[PDB]
């Protein structure tokens, strides 16, 4: 829907030996963080689960959950409480009129 | 092109679109 | 024919009864192996059990068997399916009537 | 719907494709 989110890997908290791809996404402004983050973990699991029926490997598995963070003033990250809509975030957050940049990493 | 997923939380369901880049998915500003 | 229709089913004793295992209607090539179709089974069944976490109201993914191919044969009796058969020797040599060809599934253990 | 699988198994990948019934995607056999 109306919410644009150009979604990144937390530079710093990332594994290296993963890839960076920039997610495009479009919902609804009333999405939580919460849909967010769950939605960031079923994607990846979905990709994993076909990468592995792609891959030459005989035997498959079953992995975390995220937090999800905004860029602020400056050089840092703020972790955003799941429970904030996604329009909340960019009214007090973002505020500019672009497509919103969001970041995740696996909670610790 | 576009991915479509439906994800619940707190009874209530929300779909995600998701694409491979801004052009032609994003909107117009 | 090169392409091949599977009616795929739980095996009716290996596996006990569940209202939940639906019967697969699958098209696929007859090159294909017993071990594609083995680790389809796998696949799907994750791929389903994601999706219907990510429908429920649980935030937590929480989420994998290896599965045996079986065959009823003629006699009524089921024959393992050897994994490196393609799909079109197991229908002309254990099927061999021309009906969507039955298979089913159960664990390896 | 058809869902449409690539499985790779001994270095060849294969399509599956699978619908919840047989009607009107089996082909008619009469
Ligand atoms: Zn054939």
């Amino acid at each position: 829907s109306e919410i644009e989110l150009v979604f990144r890997p937390h530079p710093t908290l990332m594994e290296k030996d993963d890839s960076a791809q920039t997610r495009y996404i479009k919902t609804s402004g009333n999405a939580t963080v919460d849909h967010l983050s769950k939605y960031l973990a079923v994607r990846l699991a979905l990709e994993e689960l076909r990468s592995k029926g792609e891959s030459n490997q005989m035997n498959l598995d079953t992995e975390k959950q995220y937090t999800i963070y905004i860029a602020t003033a400056s050089g840092q990250f703020t972790v955003l409480d799941g429970s904030f809509s996604l329009e909340l975030v960019s009214e007090k957050y973002w505020k500019v009129n672009k497509p919103m940049e969001l970041y995740y990493a696996p909670t610790k | 092109e576009v991915t479509v997923t439906d994800i619940t939380a707190n009874s209530i369901t929300v779909t995600f679109r998701e694409a491979q880049a801004a052009e032609g998915f994003f909107r117009d500003r």
